[PDB]
Order: structure tokens, then C-alpha cells, then sequence
């Protein structure tokens, strides 16, 4: 099918992680943010080559917490909307939760502090793939697929406006 | 008095897939048990599809299925609270 073609061509574009390290690890984890920025930058190529450059992610000095924004167009009309997240300190095995603040409250696929919700397939997929993958991956398999349900829903309820 | 599916994991990128055979007379129900087993998903949290996005009734044979909708099916996310 072509979704199944696009999926796969699209994450086999963004160059898959190699240091398992989290933040206690010191230059272990200063090798490890470089192939998250490498990945990040590499994703970020492909969607400008796509016509779909839908995120932007930056972090502080030590790399734990990180903070961006996204896009979606809908029907002719861009809806931007401010994301965060921190490193726990058993990543890369465990995944950051990636939340979208202003949304908080307004959907109930969401934990607190819009904190989003993915499906349940999510949790194995990551634990089987580590270390290799990172950021990019989470952007590409957590938070994209979910504003492709949500903001769609948002918009049509009138809960959200541009 | 044995069908096999081919079944595709769509939440991997890679698409992944196994066949499963059942006899015809298994309930789909438990098709969707062994699958999500299978790939190490929760069942609640799962559904089945055919390869061209159509729902399955759950109250049929796998036989039933095979017939109906085809050999070829993908396991998906399914939209469930919490």
C-alpha cells in the first residue's frame, strides 16, 4: 500500500542511533547528543525534501530537557503549537514523554501537563529497537501520528482555532 | 479443516508479518488473541483489518473471514480509553 511504502521509506531515512548512553553518562552521553542532533538534522532535510517540514526541536546544554515547535496544515491553514519534553535518566530505554501544553485539557488522548497519549503499540516497538532509536523517531513515530488523529478532531469540534 | 492469514504488524516500519493457521472453525476472537500474542501486544489494545482497511465483524469463524474478507489481514492500534 502506499501508506505502508511511505512509513517505511520515511523511517528508514532517519539515520538510526548508535551510543547507548543516557544523561549520567558523560562523554558517553556528549557522543550520544551528537547522533541525536546528526538524526534530528538528517529527519529535518528529508521533510523540507518532502514539502512537510512540520517540527523544529532544540535543548538546553546538557541535552535533558528540549523544547520545539510543530505544524499541521489543515484544509488550506497552519495550526502551530509549542512542544517540550525531559530526558529521563533511563533513556535512551526509556522514551520521553512529549507534551504539548497548550493542548492541556482540551483532549482526552493526554495524560497532565499535555503529556500525549500514544497507542500501546508504541512502548514495545521503542524497548525492542534500542539503543538505535532516538529523537528523530519519537518526533516521527509518536508525536506525528498523533497530530495526524488529533488536530483533525480539534479543529472539526471548533476546540481549537488557527 | 485448517485456513492460514497472513498477518502484517502496521505500528512497526519494517511490517512485519506472520502466518497463522487455524482451523476454520476457531472463532476470530481468538485469531486476534494468538496475533496480538504473537507479537507481543495487548489484545484489548489491538484490532485486525483486512489488507485494504476494512473492519471484520469479530463474531465469525476464521473460516468465515477467509472467505469473506481474505488470508491477507494487518493488526493495528486499536482506539481504546485511558
Amino acid at each position: 500500500s502506499m501508506a505502508d511504502e511511505a512509513t517505511r521509506r520515511v523511517v528508514s531515512e532517519i539515520p538510526v542511533l548508535k551510543t547507548n548512553a543516557g544523561p549520567r553518562d558523560r562523554e558517553l552521553w556528549v557522543q550520544r547528543l551528537k547522533e541525536e542532533y546528526q538524526s534530528l538534522i538528517r529527519y529535518v532535510e528529508n521533510n523540507k525534501n518532502a514539502d512537510n517540514d512540520w517540527f523544529r526541536l532544540e535543548s538546553n546544554k546538557e541535552g535533558t530537557r528540549w523544547f520545539g515547535k510543530c505544524w499541521y496544515i489543515h484544509d488550506l491553514l497552519k495550526y502551530e503549537f509549542d512542544i517540550e519534553f525531559d530526558i529521563p535518566i533511563t533513556y535512551p530505554t526509556t522514551a520521553p514523554e512529549i507534551a504539548v501544553p497548550e493542548l492541556d485539557g482540551k483532549t482526552a488522548k493526554m495524560y497532565r501537563g499535555g503529556k500525549i497519549k500514544l497507542t500501546d503499540h508504541f512502548k514495545p516497538l521503542w524497548a525492542r529497537n534500542v539503543p538505535k532509536f532516538g529523537l528523530a523517531h519519537l518526533m516521527a513515530l509518536g508525536l506525528g501520528p498523533w497530530l495526524a488523529v488529533e488536530i483533525p478532531d480539534l479543529i472539526q469540534k471548533g476546540v481549537i482555532q488557527h | 479443516s485448517k485456513v492460514s492469514f497472513k498477518i502484517t504488524l502496521t505500528s512497526d516500519p519494517r511490517l512485519p508479518y506472520k502466518v497463522l493457521s487455524v482451523p476454520e472453525s476457531t472463532p476470530f476472537t481468538a485469531v486476534l488473541k494468538f496475533a496480538a500474542e504473537e507479537f507481543k501486544v495487548p489484545a484489548a489494545t489491538s484490532a485486525i483489518i483486512t489488507n485494504d482497511g476494512i473492519g471484520i465483524n469479530p463474531a465469525q469463524t476464521a473460516g468465515n473471514v477467509f472467505l469473506k474478507h481474505g488470508s491477507e489481514l494487518r493488526i493495528i492500534p486499536r482506539d481504546r480509553v485511558g
